[PDB]
């Protein structure tokens, strides 16, 4: 809901990949060195399907 | 606004949270939890504006 | 410049309640509940655009 929501609608594409942005919309522990690599894989590259990869995962 | 969206109560929780936002790791207490916010803003070998 | 928090999570931190939060940002309204109605403090500057 929250993280899902958050994610998809404000990324449209977030134009020049606005990556210091949710990253702060999101739980836990913060200043972590793994949560890194699993949002710079889904953006782009296989956008479209990727996005739908991402919650699923 | 930003009342409505604050998830603490009172002075222990906002240092609490401050302390995990900072050092997000250690079960916060009550001296780290306040030092760490003291050492922040509030001392002069921690903080300076010169 | 980390994670973001409510900007009243550090007044709480600097031990203010609440009530002194509201009561360092707004201008108070007070009503009296009297004869079985009720009254206002009435600004008229403050009905500016409304």
């Amino acid at each position: 809901q929250s993280q899902l929501k958050l994610l998809v609608t404000r990324g449209k594409e977030q134009g020049y990949l606005t990556y210091a942005e949710v990253n702060d919309h999101l739980p836990e522990d913060i200043v972590d060195s793994d949560q890194i690599e699993d949002i710079i894989q889904m953006i782009n590259d296989m956008g479209i399907q990727v996005m739908e990869e991402a919650p699923d995962a | 606004e930003t009342l409505r969206v604050d998830p603490t109560n009172d002075r222990l929780s906002a240092l609490v949270e401050i302390y995990r936002m900072m050092r997000p790791g250690e079960p916060p207490t009550r001296e780290a939890a306040e030092s760490l916010f003291e050492n922040l803003f509030f001392s002069e070998d921690r903080y300076d504006l010169s | 410049r980390r994670r973001k928090l409510p900007a009243t999570i550090i007044l709480r931190a600097l031990n203010y309640t609440t009530e002194q939060i509201l009561d360092l940002f707004f201008e108070k309204v007070i009503f009296e509940i009297r004869d079985n109605k009720l009254q206002m403090e009435l600004v008229p500057e403050r009905l500016r655009g409304e």
